[PDB]
């Protein structure tokens, strides 16, 4: 009796954000819908983030190389908000390295198959000396939500704090849609906004997944 | 002054917006006060008084 | 699974002597032997008591009369 | 404070508003129509209560 | 050690033991009362708003 | 930094000896995440003795409430600097302006 | 390791009665009680199929501000006991059914000539009071399938249509506390049907609506 929802485009407005639209829905539907696939996806969506750093300098973050602008807290700090995806294993070592005066942007890591940067343009430290070197190993691992440094437990390792999901903000209306000779039936417009790591249909598909399977309890009741 | 700066931008004369509710996605009955505060974190801290 | 002593303070005169026959009931209960009259849910020994007082099958004479008899022995 | 301006929002009526002079079965039928958005929480109305 | 029996067994033990929660000053005898713990995560003690 | 603010949040940073505020005007000639040299402009050289200037900077050293004092270079290399500009900010200071 | 997820473990259906239940689900992630609770509330409310009575025509009153001699109490009342009526029909979109009775005595549901198709579930309702003996009453009563609620204004006296076979829906959201883990939701339903269904089973129609609403993405 009831109608069935599908994805019917996916508008991308830019490389970090989109919009997916859905089939005609029932009334009560729209608002139904949307706000568990808004809690699903703000709530639970595997992340690629980074977990320790590794800096050859160093003993630990309240030190400060020579030669480079910013203190080793905030490289830690601007290496938290990396964004990058992995293929095939869940966790993967970055290598970085440079030299000479300027910026030591994301580019600058080494460009293995699997591994993939959607920020080239990221900054993560500053060289001001004119023969200075940073080297620097970067643990990079797979997960959900925000796990903090402090509960998930040699002296060169620097443990950042994870922030796994990749979606920022995620919005949705509902408004009204022409399909046969059907007035009660609206289409829901999710406009998304991601840090570049996962595909929108993905994201929505594995949202639906996981409250499929949480409902799978309620309809053996 | 704060009238015209709040027009000069994409926002309410008023200065109150119209929110949702995060858990059921129900608007808010009536408008609500939204906008930046500065916020200071004092010297007392509970895992210094537990 | 007790929130109030309501019942057991209309049982008994007042509130002093409740908690002085609970708290020997508690005692007989707990230190040794003398298996509770009610059914109890996973309760503490102080609230299995004073079920019993609410009850109406334990009181000040009740206790003192087993307690004579047992000693009687 | 808290509870007594939500009771008092609560039970305050207003000479118009949505879904105003529908008669009620009981009590249990309110809490459908204003969860559903048929009727406004203060509405004037026709119920049976026991 | 913070083994995970122990939460079991500290968990078993707060079933209807009460404690005394009790505020300086203590102007009047409302100021001592007594409670039945409800073992939370965080550092603070919650309180009944009533 | 305080997106309403009274604009004694400059007087506040600066006269309290947080900021490091450079004495000559010149040129940042390297800058760093502990010091700082400013090559000092032509026209404020002594007759003798030119040199140039160099500040040091505190880096996590303990105050009196156990709270923690770091000073940030807050200038980029070759830029123009002029007396009584703020060069390194000190704890909860942003470019020379007091933000708590 | 990211895909699975914490699925309930713990579900106890207290009968406090025919038609109220309670059912609690223990435990679910964080913030997954509010998901579950707040879409199986809106699909129950609004969306749930059902058949109840629509319209109904009097012979002796052609208004609703209208009196009929015989009856102690008013057309309001009756228009309430009629839309209080719990009827189940299947197969059948519309049915029409006519009642009458004469005489002193309560009218109940039993009273009702109906067809094999139309069941009554509470023939013990009280329609009316007729406390005159010569007093006679007819009606015609409109039955039809539907979903969610549908007031009068919105739509021979109209009657609101309380298709959804519920009654009251809410749901509390615990913490519950599995290992070292103490922030996990649990979610207690408590539920009343008018009486065509049970709650037990009404909770998994919805389920399963909310399912077939997700089909094409699975």
């Amino acid at each position: 009796e009831f109608l069935k929802p599908r994805l019917v485009d996916i508008e991308q407005v830019s490389s970090t954000h989109a919009k997916v639209t859905l089939e005609p829905l029932e009334r009560g539907f729209g608002h139904t819908l949307g706000n568990a696939l808004r809690r699903i996806l703000l709530s639970s969506m595997p992340g690629c983030a980074v977990t320790e750093v590794e800096i050859d300098g160093v003993l630990h973050e309240y030190s400060t190389k020579e030669g480079v602008q910013e203190d080793i807290l905030e490289i830690l700090l601007n290496l938290k908000g990396l964004a990058v995806r992995v293929q095939g294993k869940d966790e993967v070592i970055l290598t970085l390295n440079k030299s000479g005066i300027g910026p030591v942007t994301a580019a600058d890591i080494t460009h293995d198959g699997d591994v993939e940067i959607v920020k080239p343009q990221h900054v993560i430290c500053h060289l001001t000396d004119e023969n200075a070197s940073i080297s620097m190993r970067i643990k990079v691992q797979r997960g959900r939500g925000y796990v903090p440094a402090s509960t998930r437990i040699p002296i060169g390792r620097l443990l950042v704090d994870a922030c796994y999901s990749p979606v920022e903000r995620i919005a949705y209306n509902v408004e009204a849609a022409r399909v046969e000779q059907r007035t009660d039936l609206d289409k829901l417009v999710i406009e998304m906004e991601t840090n570049g790591t996962i595909d929108p249909e993905e994201a929505i598909r594995r949202a639906a997944t996981i409250l499929a399977e949480q409902l799978e309890a309620f309809v053996d009741l | 002054e704060i009238k015209e700066l709040l027009k000069l931008g994409d926002l309410p004369t008023s200065g109150q917006i119209r929110l949702y509710d995060g858990r059921t996605g129900e608007q808010f009955e009536r408008p609500v006060t939204v906008g930046y505060m500065y916020m200071l974190k004092l010297n007392h801290l509970v895992d210094d008084k537990m | 699974a007790r929130v109030t002593v309501q019942d057991a303070v209309e049982k008994i005169g007042n509130r002093f002597d409740l908690v002085l026959v609970a708290a020997r009931r508690a005692r007989q209960m707990q230190v040794g032997g003398k298996d509770p009259l009610v059914p109890e849910e996973n309760d503490k020994t102080t609230v299995i008591a004073l079920r019993e007082i609410e009850e109406g099958l334990i009181n000040n004479q009740i206790l003192d009369v087993r307690e004579r008899q047992e000693q009687q022995e | 404070q808290d509870v007594v301006l939500g009771l008092y929002y609560m039970t305050r009526d207003c000479v118009n508003a949505k879904g105003e002079g529908m008669v009620l079965t009981g009590p249990k039928e309110a809490e459908r129509l204003y969860r559903s958005g048929l009727a406004s929480l203060h509405a004037r109305v026709k119920v049976r209560i026991t | 050690r913070e083994e995970a029996v122990v939460w079991d067994i500290l968990d078993e033990v707060i079933r209807e033991h009460p404690v005394l929660l009790n505020r300086a000053p203590t102007l009047h005898r409302l100021g001592i009362q007594a409670f039945e713990p409800v073992l939370i995560e965080g550092k603070a003690i919650q309180l009944h708003p009533l | 930094k305080p997106l309403v603010g009274t604009g004694m949040e400059r007087a506040v940073a600066v006269d309290s000896g947080v900021t490091a505020v450079a004495k000559r005007g010149g040129v940042v000639q390297y800058v760093d995440a502990s010091r700082i040299v400013i090559k000092v402009n032509e026209d404020e050289m002594y007759p003798g003795e030119a040199g140039i200037d160099i500040y040091n900077l505190t880096k996590y050293t303990r105050s009196n409430q156990n709270t923690c004092i770091n000073q940030m270079p807050c200038v980029s290399l070759g830029e123009p600097v002029e007396r009584g500009d703020v060069l390194a900010d000190g704890p909860s200071t942003d470019l020379g302006e007091l933000a708590l």
